[PDB]
């Protein structure tokens, strides 16, 4: 399966 | 696949080492009632495990007949010189 | 770990093999076996040992030079 | 000489009169531009200052520490709009009024040519800092911290004052090029000492050493941001440049007294470094910290070795740099947190990716890594020492043990480890943190490529 | 070998100690004894990059050898009669070494019995 | 590591209380509490949660480890440990 | 039985063979049955703090805050000038400042005799 | 709490046990020890005297103080074991995924819609969960930390958010 | 002695949202929506090259990110190397300091041509 | 030492992460059979460190 | 689970492997002879470094 993983914003 | 578990009609103590302590604990007087968890470890392909020299020497069989082929194949060159 | 694998575990039981791997296994185990004694062969004065060691005590005084008790 | 001077007390007519919010704008546009022209003023000739007039002059140690003080005006400025929007206009133009007028204090003391114009603008630093730490500090014991500070460096160098009079009244002129060229031996006499005693604790006060420190840890802490920096980063530093220029007239008398200076310092470094492994508050460990590379310095300069003099000028500049970014690092988290307890806030790392790198090259500098410009000046010191006399290394080497320990100590407590479950207001760091970071972390690797620059005079 | 518990748990003054020997003069039990002829000359052992603690009597045996390797490249399995040879040669200087060692080590036995039968008889 | 789903802890759950001699197959429930109908003695409880920990590898904590008491609340307290949902 | 298990400063004794509780009383269990009841009731409105929607900011500890006062401001409102307090400054203060500079003092006083009678080598030593 | 005396003794049992694997290691000799090791357990088991139970208990664990193995047997995600919060470092908490920028969170549009209701949720759960708090809170504080479930319908049972959505053990 | 049932209710209903939560923790198909990329002329012709799939096509790709590769990390910096140290750092005296090539008896050289003199014969020793 | 002992980490960590990263040495056992490459690179680089002649 | 089919586990294995076999005969053949060889060892030590480790 594939299931959401959390992770800090890196977009900044 | 479902990882389908087999049916446990097989993984009993006869046989495997554990009797020996089985009857020991029947000597003492206790039966012992983990046998037949332990039993997949001393039954099927995980039985009769190499000693170990064993180990070691592994391959020795292939190891000498490369060798006896080898020096035949340098005795001859020597012989050839 | 998607279905498909080509090492399907197994419960209480032996692991099942490929013959890639079986064949990858003995020919360097028996290869090692092959150069120990090959070397051996070939090699086996310095293991061995090659050159003597001579032993002191046979040697005369002649070579030594020990002049005898009286001077 | 008059290029950097007019520029930047221009400056100030700048900030009060722009417009309303433009006052950060075009305060960082000129600051940076003076910074640039202050670059322009490195060049340094062989042996001869670079001289201007009888009013100015500049040689290879003043230099470097011009450009980093201009160099330094941009930072704080980008360090304080943050805990400052919140305010009346005429206050922010007060806050950036007093800072050029710092700033402008600084460019002037290095640059004088006449050891009483050093002085008068030596304590005349004071004034703007004082300011910045009562008024704009966010604390309470800020007032007495304040006192502290003042009353310290007074006691200090009040003597300097008597002493350099006096010196004017026997020897004319105290023109720093006059002093050297007419140096005479300063005899054993027991008024000598006293003699010797007040040209030196002037500047023994402003370099925090073992005795004479504790000003530093509540100055540090409670003042601002901007005022942790410019009193880390330049400030502690005026006593430096003070005997590099004023040990011309005390020699042999150096030799001699120079001992429980020495032993203080040498020690002292021992202790406070020991402090800095067991500190509470995140800016208080930065500031011991900065005692002991300071009290590092003391054995450096007053030891009177080329390759020690040299070495200075690279820990002069280095961990003013490296205290000045560390003190942002613990700022930019301060008010996330809203506390300074170092164990408040753990695993950052997780959290904020980047600054997790920007507070790794920080601890890596602290730690004299080589070939950071750091390491050239321990190492350079060490060496110095070490011909000096040969047990120093035990104490030297012990110094960069401890000094190991306590600078990732502050790593591992904030940035690794496991996140803190409570707190949920640790917002993606703004790019204003991350662009302030790299401005100061970024000249100092910049720096390694050519140390001559700061090596000084005596290079 | 042997000789160290003989010195140590046996006594010390009848093993020649390794920092001291030779004692006995060279002459002194040798008549016209020979010297040791050396082959390769300072300069041609120097140019060679010949390392000191090599710089022996045997040398000369290593330096051809070196010769032997440089043709010998790339094969690395030449040389094996001139190492061999090199060897051998060793051989004939380290057997040399336990014969001064025993030279010394019978010389001084004997000292100590001749002293004693030369001072019993007073 | 394929997902293990509570489907498979079941199986090799009940796979091991009846291979306990002293739980004989024919009467395993998924919820049948030891003590009160399989008459197995606390004692043993203690005993075949480690039995349960080898069998999946990890440890369970005693606090629980007491509380750890029927097949099925064996597989619960399995599945949240290992956040096993499917 | 093998010898015991001695304790010390720093490996202390462990709970399984402390004595105090394997002889529990009929008011030490009922000491160590509020002790719950205390830590329930910084539990409970900690997670209260910690679950609430509408909180955004830290849970200030107040154990926290006093741990900070008691290690950095309230030493010298509770210090007390006593003959402890004084030996322990003067033995870690004076003391080995001055065990230093007799050190550092006789290894200069051989250096500078050694070089001044030429008893001492710094024939490549000239980058001092 | 009350750490009373069967719970020291299952604790006894099954920490000892663990050790004498580490000791055993081989399974048949751990089987056969373990049985012996429970034999001379439940052989004791009719005192009236509870003092004496303890007594029993006095040299039973300073055998096991001297006869525990210095390098006992744990499962590496266990405290101790080599695999202890070694996959902390990845998990993070799910409140920091609500600073992130509207463009990432464009990238998850249906699973952030699905926090959009676990944050609707909590928001109105949270009253009626904590006004079951006060209404059966036990007199002069909790006196246990256990927490009561939602004893109505319909409401989730109090301080749910934490427990149900913490990170996965697993996380990568 | 096996939860009280208020609390075995509670984790009953503490698993039943986990499940949910973990449930609600997945992905979709579509999931993660990324935005359009930007392509360069030559990936896409690799592309519709390898489309094929035989190992023709990829015996020679394999070839050619170790052709590009070996120019762009190889044969590059040994360029730029080469000639910083032909004339920059071979510019300055003892930058470049070799050893003296080791010569051995009766090895000539060839700078001046002659061959220093062969060892003169050994003692004979043979084993 | 840098061939054998580098060796006989991965060697190790073959057995680790295939065995569910256990790391106690006392959970393996008849891996022999199971593992044939691994226990035949974890026997040359035992025997090459033990000093074996002529490797 | 026990697997290492995996082609990267034994193609870095395999590549040591060949590596550890021969190893001291390529490096001690060609470097030049350059420490001092001992040549008469009695017997009795020079098997030392094979008894000890076969004891
Ligand atoms: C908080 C206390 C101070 C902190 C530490 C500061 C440094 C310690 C020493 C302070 C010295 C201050 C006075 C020095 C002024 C310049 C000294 C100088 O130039 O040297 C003269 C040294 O002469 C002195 O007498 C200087 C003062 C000596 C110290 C006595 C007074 C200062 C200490 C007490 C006042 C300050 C302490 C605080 C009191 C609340 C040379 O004159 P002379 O005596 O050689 O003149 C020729 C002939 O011999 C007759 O004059
Ligand atoms: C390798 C070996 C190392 C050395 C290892 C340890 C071996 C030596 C110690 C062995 C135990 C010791 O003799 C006596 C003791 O602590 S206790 C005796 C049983 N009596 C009780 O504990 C109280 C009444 N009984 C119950 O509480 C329950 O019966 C019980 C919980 C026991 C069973 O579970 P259920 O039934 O509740």
């Amino acid at each position: 399966k594939r299931l959401f993983i959390i992770k800090p914003s890196g977009f900044y | 696949s479902k990882m389908e578990l087999p049916d446990y009609k097989q993984w009993k103590i006869e046989g495997t080492p554990l009797e020996t302590v089985q009857e020991k604990l029947a000597a003492r007087g206790l039966r012992d009632p983990w046998g037949r968890n332990e039993a997949w470890r001393y039954s099927g392909g995980f039985a009769n495990n190499v000693s170990f020299v064993g180990a070691l020497l592994k391959g020795f069989k292939w190891g000498f007949a490369a060798f006896v082929v080898a020096v035949g194949a340098e005795y001859y060159l020597e012989s050839q010189n | 770990a998607g279905g498909g694998v080509h090492i399907e575990p197994r419960y209480r039981q032996f692991p099942q093999l490929t013959r890639s791997q079986l064949i990858q296994a003995e020919f360097f185990s028996a290869t090692m076996w092959f150069w120990i004694l090959w070397r051996f062969w070939h090699d086996s004065d310095a293991v061995l040992g090659h050159f003597p060691y001579p032993d002191p005590s046979q040697w005369t005084d002649e070579e030594l030079g020990i002049l005898p008790d009286d001077e | 000489m008059l290029k950097i001077i007019i520029p930047t007390t221009m400056l100030l007519p700048m900030t009060w009169m722009s417009k309303h919010n433009m006052i950060w704008i075009n305060a960082t546009v000129h600051s940076l531009l003076i910074s640039l022209i202050s670059l322009s003023l490195l060049n340094q000739l062989g042996e001869n200052s670079l001289n201007f007039s009888l009013t100015f002059f500049s040689d290879s140690l003043s230099a470097p520490l011009l450009v980093l003080t201009t160099w330094l005006l941009p930072l704080m400025l980008m360090a304080s709009q943050s805990h400052l929007s919140k305010e009346t206009t005429t206050r922010k133009k007060l806050y950036i009024t007093m800072l050029i007028l710092l700033q402008l204090f600084l460019i002037m003391t290095f640059t004088a040519t006449e050891l009483i114009l050093f002085y008068i603008l030596f304590e005349a630093t004071l004034v703007p800092t004082l300011i910045i730490i009562t008024r704009w500090g966010n604390q309470t014991e800020r007032l007495n911290a304040g006192l502290y500070f003042l009353f310290y460096t007074l006691a200090g160098s009040l003597p300097l004052l008597v002493a350099l009079v006096y010196i004017q009244n026997t020897t004319g002129s105290l023109n720093f090029l006059i002093i050297h060229y007419w140096s005479h031996p300063l005899s054993n006499s027991w008024s000598n000492i006293f003699m010797w005693l007040a040209c030196i604790m002037a500047f023994m006060v402003k370099m925090p050493l073992y005795g004479l420190h504790l000003w530093l840890p509540k100055a540090h802490v409670e003042a601002p941001i901007a005022g942790s920096m410019v009193l880390a980063a330049v400030l502690l530093k005026l006593g430096g440049y003070g005997m590099m220029r004023i040990t011309t007239i005390l020699n042999p008398l150096t030799n001699y007294m120079a001992y429980p200076f020495l032993m203080l310092s040498m020690w002292g470094m021992i202790m406070t470094s020991s402090i800095c492994l067991r500190q509470t508050d995140l800016k208080s460990l930065i500031a011991y910290s900065s005692v002991s590379h300071m009290a590092l310095v003391i054995v450096a300069i007053m030891i009177q070795t080329p390759w020690s003099f040299m070495g200075a000028t690279a820990l002069m500049i280095a961990h003013g740099l490296t205290s000045s970014m560390l003190f942002c690092l613990a700022n930019t988290n301060y008010e996330r947190v809203h506390s300074r307890t170092m164990i408040l806030a753990r695993g950052l790392q997780t959290l904020l990716p980047l600054m997790a790198t920007w507070w790794l090259m920080a601890s890596l500098t602290n730690l004299a890594l080589p070939p950071s410009i750091n390491l050239i000046g321990e190492l350079f010191i060490i060496t110095a020492s070490f011909s000096w006399s040969n047990i120093t290394i035990i104490l030297m080497g012990m110094n960069m043990m401890i000094t190991a320990l306590y600078s990732l100590y502050m790593l591992i407590t904030t940035q690794r480890g496991k996140y803190t479950h409570h707190i949920n207001n640790i917002k993606a760091s703004f790019t204003r943190e991350n662009a302030l970071m790299a401005l100061h972390i970024l000249p100092l690797l910049l720096l390694t490529l050519n140390p001559k620059m700061i090596l000084g005079p005596l290079y | 070998g042997a000789h160290l518990a003989r010195r140590y748990l046996g006594d010390a003054s009848k093993e020649p100690d390794p920092l001291r020997m030779p004692t006995f003069p060279p002459d002194y039990g040798f008549p016209e004894r020979k010297e040791r002829e050396m082959v390769a000359t300072q300069q041609e052992m120097n140019d060679a990059q010949l390392m000191l603690q090599q710089r022996d009597y045997c040398a000369h045996y290593l330096i051809q050898l070196l010769k032997c390797k440089r043709d010998s490249f790339p094969n690395f399995l030449a040389c094996k009669h001139e190492q061999h040879d090199w060897d051998y040669c060793e051989h004939l200087d380290y057997v040399k070494r336990m014969k001064e060692f025993e030279r010394e080590r019978r010389l001084l036995q004997r000292k100590k019995r001749r002293e004693q039968r030369e001072a019993e008889m007073a | 590591a394929p997902p293990l789903t509570l489907e498979a802890i079941k199986d090799r759950v009940l796979y091991v209380l009846k291979l306990y001699d002293k739980i004989d197959p024919e009467k395993l429930s998924v919820n049948s509490h030891f003590m009160k109908d399989l008459g197995l003695d606390s004692l043993d409880q203690v005993e075949i949660i480690m039995a349960m920990e080898d069998e999946f590898g990890f440890e369970i904590p005693d606090i629980d480890a007491e509380k750890l008491m029927c097949p099925q609340e064996i597989v619960d307290y399995i599945a949240d440990k290992k956040d096993v949902y499917e | 039985s093998f010898p015991k298990y001695k304790p010390s400063r720093l490996a202390t004794l462990p709970a399984t063979l402390d004595p105090a509780e394997y002889d529990i009383s009929p008011e030490t269990r009922k000491a160590q049955a509020e002790r719950l009841a205390i830590r329930s009731r910084l539990k409970r409105e900690y997670l209260l703090q910690y679950n609430d929607p509408n909180r955004l900011g830290v849970i200030e500890d107040p154990a926290l805050i006093r741990w900070t006062y008691a290690r950095s401001a309230n030493i010298y409102p509770n210090f007390r000038p006593t003959p402890k307090t004084s030996l322990l400054g003067a033995l870690f203060g004076i003391g080995p400042l001055f065990f230093w500079y007799y050190v550092f003092k006789t290894d200069r006083d051989k250096k500078e005799k050694l070089i001044q009678e030429g008893k001492l080598d710094q024939t490549f030593n000239i980058s001092y | 709490a009350y750490l009373t005396h069967q719970q020291k003794v299952l604790r006894l049992y099954k920490r000892a046990l663990r050790h004498l694997e580490s000791w055993c290691v081989h399974r048949d000799k751990y089987r056969y020890f373990a049985c012996l090791m429970r034999a001379r357990f439940d052989e004791h088991k009719n005192e009236k005297d509870m003092v004496k139970a303890t007594q029993l208990l006095r040299q039973a664990e300073e055998e096991f103080w001297y006869g525990q193995h210095p390098q006992p047997y744990i499962f590496p995600e266990s405290p101790g074991g080599t695999s202890y919060e070694r996959y902390e470092c990845y998990k993070v908490p799910e409140w920091c995924l609500d600073d992130w920028h509207p463009s990432e969170k464009a990238m998850y549009p249906d699973y952030f819609a699905k926090r959009e209701q676990w944050k609707r949720l909590r928001r109105e759960s949270w009253e009626r969960e904590v006004k079951q708090l006060q209404e059966e809170t036990p007199p002069g504080g909790p006196r246990t930390e256990a927490l009561p479930p939602a004893r109505k319908e319909g409401d989730l049972p109090p301080l749910w958010w934490h427990i149900v959505t913490r990170p996965r053990e697993r996380p990568m | 002695s096996g939860y009280t049932p208020d609390e075995k209710l509670r984790l009953q209903q503490l698993r039943e949202l986990r499940r949910r939560w973990l449930k609600d923790q997945e992905l979709s198909p579509r999931e993660p929506v990324l935005p359009p990329r930007r392509v360069w002329p030559m990936e896409q012709f690799w592309n519709k090259f390898l489309q094929d799939g035989a190992p023709w096509k990829n015996v020679i790709y394999k070839t050619y990110r170790h052709s590009i590769f070996a120019v762009t990390h190889v044969l590059i910096p040994v360029w730029i190397i080469h000639y910083y140290l032909k004339y920059h750092v071979t510019a300055k005296p003892y930058t470049v300091v070799e050893r003296k090539p080791r010569i051995f008896p009766g090895d000539t050289i060839l700078e001046t041509g002659e061959v220093i003199p062969l060892m003169k014969e050994f003692p004979d020793q043979h084993h | 030492h840098a061939f054998f002992k580098a060796m006989l980490f991965m060697c190790s960590g073959s057995i680790i992460h295939s065995l569910n990263d256990e790391q106690d040495i006392r959970k393996m056992g008849g891996l022999y059979k199971a593992m044939p490459f691994t226990t035949t690179a974890l026997i040359i680089g035992s025997l090459a460190l033990t000093g074996m002649p002529y490797l | 689970l026990i697997n290492e089919n995996n082609p990267l586990l034994i193609n870095s294995i395999k590549r040591l492997l060949i590596g550890s076999i021969f190893a001291g005969f390529i490096i001690s053949n060609n470097i030049p002879p350059m420490t001092v060889p001992n040549t008469t060892m009695p017997l009795y030590m020079k098997m030392t470094a094979l008894i000890v480790t076969i004891m």
